[PDB]
């Protein structure tokens, strides 16, 4: 815990860099992992690290910042119904997050979560696309077939399934060849 | 002296309702100035004149809005914001100190609602405090600026009181927790601040830390095992 002193004497590029460290160990409170990484950027713009080793830092917390997004964003309402500490809950997973933004229990869902939940595939680090299917055809459920629609045209595309998605069919198609439009 | 004119008029301009965004916008344009001077009281006169119900007469000329009129609105509203931030800052200071059940009871009203008054300027809904959401608006670089410098005259500073007000009643954990604000890239409050504030607020919360740890608690105020 050298980083409170390393505060103290005014190392800041060091404090910034035990207290970035920390931040990635953090798996026991999101809210503590949050607060280290927001200490850990702090320190590293009130050091005097070179324009653009600075810039370089700050880049690349800018770059986990982009990942804890995902679990900041979680609606309150969902979170006051699986009855989670607001903010005393674990650093979660992609996996958990998608689980959890993709719960029917999610009512206000909309094109934005089932979003979120997608680009959070990308963060799974190592089956993906059983996934991206289980998460698109809960879109449509939703939707009573709008949205479907507005997910794609968010993405703006050969990752998608058509075929096998399948496996009421006739606005499937009607999109899958509007998508055929679009993507070609 | 070229001042005092343009304040002298405020007057005028408040006399006539067909008049009154631009009574709103020259008005606002001296609190700028005036807070840009750290000028409360001044500002706070000027305010005052201004028929504090300004916009709901402005919302009937219209009904049909100018982005410069949308804009000395939403100023309008942040310039308030700012004040009444800093007159319950005053009011919570006067009560921490007179010491004489009511008692307590009215303190905590009085922490919980600058605390709110506060987090009100710093996270100002929809672009933050003394920033458009409109940008239609016709080129105006003085104000521009003027709003600009207000961001880092006025926003660090609320800051600081924040984290006393936290501090002096011991919300510790809320204090280091003014860390994830500051450098959220929501709303990039750290680039307003200067690398001397930067500094002054982390040993500020080194001392909420240390508070924390005097506890059993960690550094942030959470449990050991």
């Amino acid at each position: 815990l050298s980083w409170l002193h390393e505060i103290n004497s005014q190392e800041l590029e060091k404090a910034h860099a035990t207290l970035l460290g920390l931040a990635n160990m953090e798996t026991r409170y999101f809210a503590k992992k949050k607060t280290l990484l927001g200490l850990s950027k702090l320190a590293a713009l009130a050091s005097d690290f070179s324009e653009d080793m600075l810039q370089e830092k700050i880049e690349e917390m800018a770059e986990q910042e982009r990942f804890l997004l995902h679990q900041e964003t979680l609606p309150e309402q969902l979170l006051a119904e699986k009855q989670l500490n607001l903010s005393a809950m674990p650093v979660l997973t992609a996996p958990q997050l998608i689980g959890l933004y993709i719960c029917e229990e999610n009512r206000r869902a909309n094109e934005y979560d089932f979003k979120k939940a997608l680009d959070l595939l990308e963060y799974i680090d190592e089956n993906i696309n059983d996934l991206k299917l289980e998460i698109l055809c809960k879109a449509l459920q939703r939707d009573n077939w709008v949205s479907k629609d507005s997910i794609f045209v968010k993405i703006l595309l050969p990752e998608v399934k058509d075929l096998l998605q399948a496996d009421f069919e006739f606005v499937l198609k009607a999109n899958y060849e509007y998508y055929v439009q679009g993507q070609i | 002296e070229e001042d005092r004119l343009k304040i002298d008029v405020i007057d005028w301009l408040v006399f006539d309702p067909a008049q009154r965004a631009e009574a709103l916008k020259q008005g606002n344009a001296i609190m700028r100035k005036f807070l840009a001077s750290k000028k409360h009281e001044a500002a706070k006169e000027v305010f005052v004149k201004i028929p504090q119900d300004s916009i709901a007469e402005i919302y009937n000329q219209c009904e049909e809005l100018p982005a410069e009129d949308d804009n000395a609105i939403r100023e309008h509203l942040c310039i308030r914001a700012y004040l009444e931030a800093h007159e319950t800052f005053n009011e919570w200071f006067k009560h921490m100190n007179s010491v004489p059940g009511s008692w307590k009871g009215h303190l905590d009203a009085l922490t919980a609602d600058v605390k709110e008054k506060m987090y009100n300027v710093l996270l100002f809904v929809d672009g933050g405090w003394m920033v458009d959401v409109r940008e239609d608006a016709k080129e105006d670089h003085e104000r521009t600026h003027q709003m600009v410098l207000l961001r880092k005259l006025c926003l660090p500073m609320l800051c600081f009181l924040l984290h006393t007000i936290l501090h002096s009643t011991g919300q510790y954990q809320e204090c280091l927790q003014l860390a994830d604000m500051v450098s959220s890239e929501r709303h990039k409050l750290y680039l307003v601040f200067s690398k001397e504030e930067l500094r002054k607020l982390l040993q500020k919360l080194r001392e909420s830390s240390l508070m924390l740890l005097d506890q059993g608690l960690d550094p942030l105020g959470y449990e050991i095992q």
